[PDB]
């Protein structure tokens, strides 16, 4: 996600605040601000659109095959949503690399919370309170 | 072969509230400013009858100090093999960022709580604006000394031909140094001018922050281009627990090979007198 | 021309301190440097003894004129300074110290309660940063010192505090430069070799034994059977007397000390960082080939004393300009612009040597001249000590004519 | 919190600098996919440098297969008319 | 929230352990050991009784517009209970600034786990270990 200064534009800074980083392998190429998820041991790729698939944030561009770092629950991030949201909602990875909310998904419960809303195609600033796996 | 060892700057905002207003340093976050009652007159009455006593009474502006902070993390591989000292250049984006937040609590205290208006209705908007809202602050009994300016106020205020016309001025420095000349810091009776940037007001769409009730500009109907206010009366009040002034903290993470720096200062702003000032409306 | 500094001078901060060239935080990791000890350490204190350690000699230009009453007993200004800084050698050596670890010393000056001159007092500097104008000059001190878990901070004008520059960006630097934060880096490449050099000897620099259990493509053997092996052949239990007896199927294998040459990187990391602080490197307890003696010794025994020098001439005169002249003129009966000079002794002379120029050229000197190189008092009689001719070679004649 | 590969961090690393100028020396086209590993292509940012084959000494060079006059590895652009 | 030793009455240390304190604006005055959740954006206000609305528990008392420290879901703390817990109750806030337990809610999920048990309108030890959000 990239914010506009006349001419120039940059990228946003993913992590907003956070204790909880870990390094793990990428399973494909991704870039900074993605949702991933657990594809192998150890290995991360791209959350797919509902529920059971979240362990953190990428934090840069990656090759596959290269190390990542992730921001996981603990973290405030400045992330992009595929649709308007607002403060107190809940918010899931949306398949397309955004986030979007609970409300919108199939799912019933979300992995980070909006505490500064967004358009659709903007980023919020959310915190990551949660992880989902496979729970069948 | 050397790389251009160079970082060109971003945008740098207008500081001002520390010269363009009282500044009190507090030894506490909280505290109160004590207000006198207003003058009144004496009361007529006969021979032998009673003096009724009217004395002086009091009230107090209470400043609520809140701590403005902004900071930095990198990794320790980023320092090493960064281009220039990233240590510094975060250290002067930390404290410009306290600075432009002192200017932004200042110039939104100043807008919102002034107690005069003069509107212009579009027309009249260069020196008899300025000559009107001193008349607005006059006409409550306080005297104003200073003013403080919109960009598109100043590009107005600057086109009017009694600044403009060397003859009507009686100096050509306005057509010559815009707002350097010394004209511009003695009009109307004020003796200081102070520039602020279109960004300062608080408009609530910056995170972290909650608008005030005006909109700062000079282009719509409406909006408040200029304040004409006496400097003593408006107050800035800053706070720090280790010194007088911003406090930047060099850091390094206990555990993750991350190094950081961060920024403190606690400020409030309050009119001890809000009469004493009056905004100029476009 | 004109009475005030008409180029600019490159130092007037945006920020709402003056700037800080350096920060408390920087100022903070000298006195780590300082504090930590060791070899670093050892060899910055070496600099400040050659600097600073051989004590000091206080002169003034037409001393005699100067006498004056100044407590009914009369004293010249030289014999006042003298009373009015007693203990100077150590003053010298402990700012002159300070002023080559941090950008500056730095100090009040004390009275009595009568309000008589007590001493210049030292500050301690790296709680101390000055702020400056347009043209350069200190106008005021911002102080940092630490409390119980924190900091009290305070600001004190130039008017009444003084401070001593060694080391200089420009003849116009007013701030100074810390000659650590200067050489840093030489400084943690010497600390990272260290500890790596200590790690690796303890990994590489002592054999290992490795027995090896089971024959090769035969049985497997399993951790619980290594325990039993282990309880046999254990070092903490072993002795010079021990004797190993074992079927074919058990070796008794070495690592090796692995050899590297840490004395070889000891050496480098010693010769980067002397050359870097400007010490010889026989101050690291490092030899060299070829440079022991004839003139590739004298020479950077020369270019040493030629330092040793500068700094003294830097600190002398800023001393008697920023603290002894104050103190005349505002404690003292004498005139604040007589020639005073603080002289700081030479800490490599051979008195031998001066004895042998004393013999050989003796005849041209007179014997006050004598007497100052020889560093002794000038004889009492002003006749004797204006003479050219030995004082004894006068007694002999004195009393033999 | 910015670590040394995050977006907003590449300008300042000497690295970056250092191996974007390196695969300009080193490229004979614009088609990075022929030429860069997609690790290089993703660190480097390498689209976003001008990478033409311009810039390599090599495209310049001659390399003849019968070389009568000693004078293979002489560079166009040195000669008086350049 | 009050501790009585002899004559006097001390006030009650919210945060007992946890470094997980974050700031917000309060949208209402508010009191220390009070659940609070998002109602804009970075602002919060008293949590309502029933899930959906909780984010931590504000650390000391502000008025309305006052910047507020908050403690979030890795901090242990003291906090007052509408009813009797017991420890390894799931609690979750009353609309009352209080916690209840999931058992009295009509909530299926809590936000803390007593770690020490109270009676009704005691103070309680609990750990903080999940927000809550419009899930819709
Ligand atoms: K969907
Ligand atoms: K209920
Ligand atoms: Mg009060
Ligand atoms: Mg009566
Ligand atoms: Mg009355
Ligand atoms: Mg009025
Ligand atoms: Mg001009
Ligand atoms: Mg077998
Ligand atoms: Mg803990
Ligand atoms: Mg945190
Ligand atoms: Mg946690």
């Amino acid at each position: 996600a990239t914010e506009t200064q006349g001419e120039h534009t940059f990228p946003v800074e993913v992590l907003i605040s956070g204790e909880e980083l870990r390094g793990y392998t990428a399973g494909e190429a991704l870039s900074a601000g993605e949702p991933v998820y657990l594809s192998g041991d150890y290995e991360v790729s791209a959350s797919s659109a509902d529920g059971g698939e979240f362990l953190g944030v990428n934090l840069y561009d990656v090759a596959s095959g290269e190390p990542v770092a992730l921001a996981g629950d603990d973290c405030e991030v400045r992330v992009e949503v595929s649709e308007q949201v607002t403060a107190n909602d809940e918010i899931l990875p949306d398949g397309l690399g955004t986030f979007e909310t609970v409300a919108t998904s199939a799912a019933s419960a979300g992995v980070a919370i909006v505490q500064e809303g967004a358009a659709s195609g903007e980023v919020c600033e959310a915190y990551i309170f949660a992880v989902q796996g496979t729970t069948a | 072969e050397q790389l251009l060892e160079v970082v060109m700057e971003g945008r740098e905002l207008r500081k001002v509230a520390r010269e363009a207003s009282n500044v009190i340093n507090a030894n506490t976050r909280v505290g109160d400013v004590p207000i006198a009652s207003d003058e009144e007159f004496a009361r007529p009455t006969g021979q032998g009858a009673e003096i009724r006593d009217d004395g002086e009474t009091y009230t107090t502006v209470a400043w609520n100090a809140t701590k403005l902070t902004e900071g930095s993390r990198v990794t320790d591989e980023m320092r090493d093999q960064a281009m220039v000292d990233l240590i510094e250049r975060n250290i002067q984006r930390v404290g410009a960022s306290l600075e432009n937040g002192i200017n932004r609590v200042f110039l939104t205290e100043l807008v919102d709580n002034a107690q005069n208006n003069h509107d212009t209705a579009g027309s009249n908007q260069g020196y008899q604006a300025l000559n009107s809202a001193v008349g607005e602050v006059d006409k409550d009994d306080f005297r104003p000394d200073t003013y403080v300016t919109h960009p598109d106020y100043r590009t107005q205020l600057f086109n009017d031909t009694n600044l403009a016309y060397a003859n009507r001025a009686g100096t050509n420095e306005v057509l010559r140094n815009r707002e350097d000349a010394p004209i511009v810091g003695d009009i109307a009776g004020l003796d200081m001018h102070a520039a602020m940037s279109s960004a300062t007001y608080d408009d609530g769409t910056d995170i972290g922050w909650s608008g005030g009730s005006e909109t700062w500009g000079f282009s719509s109907d409406g909006d408040k281009g200029a304040v004409v206010y006496d400097r003593d009366n408006i107050h800035t009040i800053l706070y720090a627990p280790n010194g007088q002034d911003v406090e930047i903290k060099d850091y390094e993470d206990p555990i993750r090979d991350i190094t950081g720096v961060n920024g403190r200062l606690h400020v409030d702003c309050q009119y001890s007198q809000g009469r004493s000032s009056a905004t100029v409306q476009y | 021309a004109s009475s005030t500094p008409q180029t600019n001078v490159d130092s007037m901060g945006g920020g709402q301190f003056n700037g800080q060239d350096l920060t408390f935080e920087d100022l903070r990791d000298i006195k780590d440097v300082r504090d930590s000890g060791g070899q670093v350490a050892q060899l910055m204190d070496y600099k400040a003894l050659l600097n600073f350690g051989e004590g000091c000699e206080i002169h003034v230009e037409g001393d005699d004129e100067t006498k004056q009453l100044v407590d009914g007993e009369p004293m010249t200004l030289s014999e006042w300074l003298e009373d009015a800084f007693p203990h100077l050698d150590l003053l010298v050596l402990d700012l002159g110290g300070d002023a080559l670890w941090y950008p500056y010393a730095v100090g009040e000056i004390q009275e009595t309660i009568t309000g008589e001159f007590k001493e210049a007092l030292p500050a301690e500097p790296w709680t101390l940063m000055p702020e400056s104008d347009a043209q350069g000059k200190v106008q005021a001190w911002h102080q940092r010192t630490k409390t119980h878990g924190g900091y009290q901070t305070q600001t004190l004008p130039a008017d009444d505090l003084w401070h001593i520059v060694i080391n200089k960006a420009s003849a116009r630097d007013e701030v100074g430069i810390s000659e650590v934060l200067r050489n840093k880096d030489e400084i943690q490449a010497f600390k990272q070799n260290e500890a790596a050099i200590n790690q690796a000897i303890e990994l590489h620099g002592f054999p290992q034994r490795h027995v090896k259990v089971g024959k090769e493509d035969g049985a497997p053997v399993r951790d619980n059977d290594l325990r039993r092996v282990r309880t046999i052949f254990d070092p903490r239990t072993t002795d010079a007397n021990t004797a190993y007896f074992t079927g074919q199927d058990v070796d008794v294998e070495t690592l090796e000390a692995h050899n590297f040459d840490y004395s070889a990187i000891h050496e480098m990391d010693m010769r980067n960082l002397t050359t870097a602080l400007g010490l010889p490197l026989e101050a690291g307890n490092v030899g060299a080939d070829g440079l022991g003696s004839g003139k590739p010794a004298e020479l950077r025994f020369a270019l040493l004393k030629l330092a040793i020098k500068a700094n003294q001439r830097s600190f002398s005169v800023q001393f008697v300009e920023r603290v002894m002249r104050p103190v005349v003129r505002d404690y003292s009966p004498f005139d604040h612009e007589a020639d005073i000079r603080l002289e700081i002794n030479d800490p490599l002379e051979d008195i031998g040597e001066v004895a042998d120029l004393i013999q050989q050229v003796g005849d041209y000197m007179t014997n006050e001249q004598v007497a100052e190189k020889l560093d002794l008092p000038a004889p009492e009689d002003d006749e004797v000590a204006d003479s050219y001719r030995s004082p004894a070679d006068m007694e002999k004649d004195e009393a033999g004519v | 919190m910015q670590l040394r590969r995050s977006p907003g961090m590449r300008p300042m690393d000497r690295d970056w600098h250092q191996e974007r100028a390196r695969a300009r020396e080193q490229a004979y086209s614009s088609d990075l996919t022929s030429q860069f590993s997609e690790s290089e292509i993703v660190k480097y940012e390498l689209d976003t440098a001008q990478i033409d084959g311009s810039d390599n000494p090599r495209t310049y060079i001659w390399n003849r297969t019968i070389d009568l006059f000693g004078m293979n590895g002489t560079d166009v652009r040195e000669l008086r008319n350049r």
